[PDB]
């Protein structure tokens, strides 16, 4: 009963970072030096705990999010951090306890053509609350008249798409993002490294 | 498209009278997206009303807005000599965001009897062989005056230009300058230069004239 | 201070493009949206068309459809209008507007204008101003000056950097034979103050770079 | 969200002490350090320390050890910066200044990321033996362009805060930086440019706010008649 | 301690042109270096941390570059908001340390000032106390000159000028100059005027008034 971090991981398809996947992990043995002894990474920043201690450790539950968002907003899959992903998309707690893992995946999610399948909300009302998600469509009001569904003046679509393209700059193109959540409540703990 | 029909085309009122304008659409428009802006000589539009009730940030009280479907009015109760201007009605609800032709708000008066100057050409301008004599009408009202050049008691046709000023925003007065351009040659043939002014607020037509050289 | 600053005015030979800049200050300019509307001289208020700032979608008039562009650049909190295949009917001042917009909310309206950006497209070169002393005769006297054989508009007036306004009448500019224009700038003065106080008319063309100041003396 | 909220501006005696706060809201209190750095008057910044908001742990530059105290109240989530036997070259700015959550890499390493995300706006302590005195504000009366304004001289200390139209009026508004008078007396004018055809119309009223002595004037301004 | 060295204290450009400041350290501090900009009366604000990357909000026409001892800072497209104090800062050893700074100033073209003058209010006349003020605003360059002159006569050390911060907007300066007096001296006398000479003003400019 090893826990399943290869299909969120190797998944073929990822989501859309405004409709972020969430895979609830429970009653299981976690490897993660499948994780933390890899070289593809560009990014890999754990809050509260150090990966190479991880197969030493129980947790209640983990929780694994995965979602695809641009280079030079990966620094904000980080507690406190704001902007556009942060504000609208995906937001982390101050507390969180977990890591954050992203790679380049320029070779599977650009089109020459751009893809439009990825998307990030533009508009919001309010920030989002922390592992909050929004996949609302409803038009965006931006003054005080009800937009009544239709777009036009201070009335806007609040999704947007990345399109991306094999641009030049990498910090342009797409990334793929899994964030680690270990989360310890008052109960046993159903998810332990091999050593435990 | 939605048409913005404005009344009327012209409006002349004195100070202290309440102008009443309207706007017309084609069909029906939300009260929430037609606005209404006054645009003084030489100025950007400046937003009156909005939402067809609402008065913009330090617009006065005296400005007020009404309406709905396909009929909206623009009122200006305490109507001043300042409030010369045009004003647009615009729909920005359904593109495109048509605008009306305007309406022309301008002040009544008493009748002002022009001032009359004469300015010869100067040296500077006489050295490049050009000279231009400027007839001045200065703060008269009503707009309709009638400027004749004279050079050596001779009508001149087809040499001179008018330029009329906007209606002041305080004295609501015109003014006129007239300019007659002739060549240094033609210009030193002759002595006498004149302008003739007829005027409403003029009993008789009043002439301004110099002689060249003195 | 939320203001919109546009560009200086231009001259477009027939066939070429105009870039107005509209530069966004005082305000959220990432929630907010603009529009574009040109007048023609002594004529009506034209609706070009209008970009959402945020997401740069972009709503034209058909009949400026297929020649014009609006874009923004969010770095600088500028959004800009290029007009293509330029026609002497596109001689006008041009103006970009946008509703005020805090961290949540927007107005409702445009009640942000810009000051506006005069663009003429003619076939004519671009000529700086002759500047000459309308002087005062020898109980009120009138002093000016004469702006003459320019192109294209606008020309500005002031008189003592701005010191001196009552008074004064600048005419607007007249449109000689030669395809030139020529302009008067008159003010009425108390005839004590002919000997005692000096009247400089500061008279500027941006088209043709030429800034110019002279005094007026009564002779 | 995050707001760091810090205490007014104060005068205290050479040889005194100061407390400085700073009241955090809009995130979880204990997750962050809170650091403290000061400026003086046309001068650079200076780091004075750190506390660890959740446990209260504290490690201070050399010079200032011995001589501040930081604290924190997770109840309130204020943080608090004491100075002690107060000198003149301690007359600055001081500010809290919150970075970012530190974090593990892929190797185990303990990272730090002690760069400046967000301020205080500041607390400006005045060490000095001159007492307080609040402002007199006098008109400076208007006339194209006019331009009317307000003059604040004598008070002490530093600073004070001058709004127009309780805030409606801001564009053309100069407020100038204050100069010290040669009676130790800080003087400043704010000065504001409008349309002449305005001067019979509009209202120009100037509030002047001398929070170390709790002042409060709203003076209108009108033209000479 | 760990010295930051900044380079130049202060300079000057027009909008739209580069500018690269430079800071450099005392030791090697890896990457762990940070950018402020500090605008006039405000706090310091992040725009580059890790001597490279942009922080979140900040305009792409900010960059930096260096790892070790040597470190710059470069704008690429001036800007009207870009005016103010620009200060490194570094956190590869305690303490932490900031450069001295570097002011970042606008060029643009001369604008004249325009000359106001104010006579002391009658509610300072009671209090023995007369103040006139001299107002020159929206100017460029700087450097001016504001002569106060009493019934003709030149008055010094009996005056005290203030000068604003560059404007974020038009790039220009503000001055405030302040003649005081006894209200015994203030009705001495009946001219009091204060003369202007700037590089934008062919001749000087004087604005006067009569006590009366
Ligand atoms: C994903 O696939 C690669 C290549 O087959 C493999 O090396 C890697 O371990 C896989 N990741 C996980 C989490 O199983």
């Amino acid at each position: 009963n090893l826990c399943p971090f290869g299909e969120v991981f190797n998944a073929t398809r990822f989501a859309s970072v405004y409709a972020w996947n969430r895979k609830r992990i429970s009653n299981c043995v976690a490897d993660y030096s499948v994780l933390y002894n890899s070289a593809s990474f560009s990014t890999f920043k754990c809050y509260g705990v150090s990966p190479t201690k991880l197969n030493d450790l129980c947790f209640t539950n983990v929780y694994a999010d995965s979602f695809v968002i641009r280079g030079d907003e990966v620094r904000q899959i980080a507690p406190g951090q704001t902007g556009k992903i942060a504000d609208y998309n995906y937001k982390l707690p101050d507390d969180f306890t977990g890591c954050v893992i992203a790679w380049n995946s320029n070779n599977l999610d650009s089109k020459v053509g751009g893809n439009y399948n990825y998307l990030y909300r533009l508009f919001r009302k309010s920030n989002l609350k922390p592992f909050e998600r929004d996949i609302s469509t409803e038009i965006y009001q931006a003054g005080s008249t009800p937009c009544n569904g239709v777009e036009g003046f201070n009335c806007y679509f609040p999704l947007q798409s990345y399109g991306f393209q094999p641009t030049n700059g990498v910090g342009y193109q797409p990334y793929r993002v899994v964030v680690l959540s270990f989360e310890l409540l008052h109960a046993p703990a159903t998810v332990c490294g091999p050593k435990k | 498209e939605i048409v913005l029909t404005q009344s009327p085309g012209t409006l002349s009122l004195s100070p202290g009278e309440r102008a009443t304008l309207s706007c017309r659409a084609s069909q029906s428009v939300s009260s929430s997206y037609l606005a209404w802006y006054q645009q003084k000589p030489g100025q950007a539009p400046r937003l009156l009303i909005y939402g067809a009730s609402s008065r913009a940030t330090g617009i006065p009280d005296r400005f007020s807005g009404s309406g709905s479907g396909t009929d909206f009015t623009l009122t200006i109760s305490r109507l001043e000599p300042e409030d010369f201007a045009v004003y647009y009605c615009q729909q920005y609800g359904s593109s495109p965001w048509t605008f009306g032709q305007g309406t022309k708000v301008e002040i009544k008066r008493t009748v002002a009897a022009p001032s009359v100057f004469i300015f010869p050409p100067s040296d500077e301008q006489l050295k490049s062989g050009t000279a231009s004599v400027v007839c001045l009408l200065n703060n008269f009202y009503p707009r309709e005056a009638k400027v004749q050049w004279k050079v050596d008691n001779a009508l001149q046709s087809g040499n001179s230009q008018e330029s009329v000023t906007e209606q002041d925003s305080k004295d609501s007065t015109y003014s006129l300058s007239s300019t007659l351009t002739l060549s240094k040659a033609d210009y030193e043939k002759h002595k006498v230069y004149a302008c003739e002014v007829t005027h409403q607020g003029l009993s008789s037509p009043v002439t301004k004239s110099f002689n060249r050289g003195e | 201070q939320v203001q919109l600053v546009q560009s200086g005015p231009e001259v477009k030979k027939p066939g070429t493009s105009v870039k107005v800049s509209c530069k966004a200050s005082g305000f959220t300019f990432t929630s907010s949206a603009m529009q574009w509307v040109r007048q023609a001289r002594g004529q009506r208020l034209e609706w070009i068309g209008w970009i959402v700032v945020g997401s740069g979608n972009t709503n034209y008039a058909q009949k400026f459809q297929e020649r014009v562009t609006i874009t923004r650049d969010m770095s600088t909190s500028t959004a800009y209008m290029e007009l293509s295949s330029l026609r002497s009917e596109d001689t006008a001042v041009y103006y970009c507007a946008a509703p005020y917009c805090s961290s949540t909310n927007c107005y409702d309206a445009f009640d942000i204008w810009g000051q506006g950006t005069m663009v003429t497209v003619s076939s004519a070169s671009t000529k700086g101003p002759s500047v000459f002393p309308l002087a005062p005769s020898s109980g009120t006297a009138a002093l000016g000056c004469l702006v003459k054989d320019y192109f294209p508009e606008p020309v500005t007036v002031s008189w003592n950097s701005g010191a001196l306004t009552s008074g004064v009448h600048t005419f607007p500019a007249v449109l000689q034979s030669s395809g030139l224009y020529s302009l008067s700038s008159v003010v009425t003065v108390p005839s004590s103050s002919l000997g005692t106080q000096t009247y400089i008319c500061n008279v500027n063309h941006k088209p043709s770079n030429t800034k110019v100041d002279k005094k007026v003396e009564p002779k």
